[PDB]
């Protein structure tokens, strides 16, 4: 599945990319 | 304390930090690097939860009026265009822009002008 | 203590695998990003040392020639255009553009444009 | 000058935009 430290990372950087 | 916990602790901080200021310096860079893609270019991109990626024209008549372009494959350069309400209105630019000569620059680029006549100067 | 030594260390790995999942993402979200943006509004933009903005077009006629954005920006403000060797070039554009018009992204579309345009099998 | 966290962090994402 999806790593904790990745689900993390990925999560603050797309958000990083809306309004 | 212990000299042996002392350097973990410090060792620590730092890499925390590290990854602290690492993040931060993005907040700045990014913000940056899209409010100067959106004024020159006059379009917000925006990454959908689905990463599609969303166009909102800085001349938009109503707000919500956006595009949606999803990468056809991943490494293939190239992006279909999604069907979406504000795409009916442009029936006639993607005729001639998209298909005829297959250019989103130039669909885009014909879409910002007419817009932007569109501004009531009353 | 062998408690706090132990406890410590696992931090020290977490953190520091946080900063390479950090890097990761984000070194690829970001090039991918960029893509979508040449391959969508046909212009690259590339940061320079001093935060100003300069952009190639994808239909350019020439590799070397491109234009460069510096804006004030201590907030999201407008830019103002610098000069290059390029930029002479094309001239009225600007002074239709930017000058009267003052919209960069008209000037730009228009350019594209233009730029399309001549792009020509022979 | 600047701390040396910013710092080396700073040169590595102003390296991400080029071609």
């Amino acid at each position: 599945s999806p790593t904790v430290h990745t689900k993390e990372a990925l999560g603050f950087i797309m958000n990083m990319f809306q309004a | 304390s212990s000299k042996e916990v002392a350097e973990l602790k410090k060792q620590v901080e730092s890499a925390e930090l590290k990854n602290q200021r690492l993040k931060e310096v993005f907040q700045t860079k990014i913000q940056e690097f899209r409010k100067a893609c959106y004024t020159l270019t006059g379009y917000q991109i925006d990454i959908t939860t689905e990463n599609q990626y969303r166009l909102t024209s800085l001349y938009a008549e109503h707000p919500g009026d956006c595009l949606i372009f999803k990468a056809t494959s991943p490494s293939g350069s190239k992006m279909q265009l999604l069907e979406t309400e504000f795409s009916h209105t442009v029936g006639e630019l993607i005729e001639v822009h998209l298909r005829r000569q297959d250019s989103i620059p130039a669909f885009l680029s014909s879409l910002t002008l007419e817009l932007f006549s569109r501004q009531t100067v009353a």
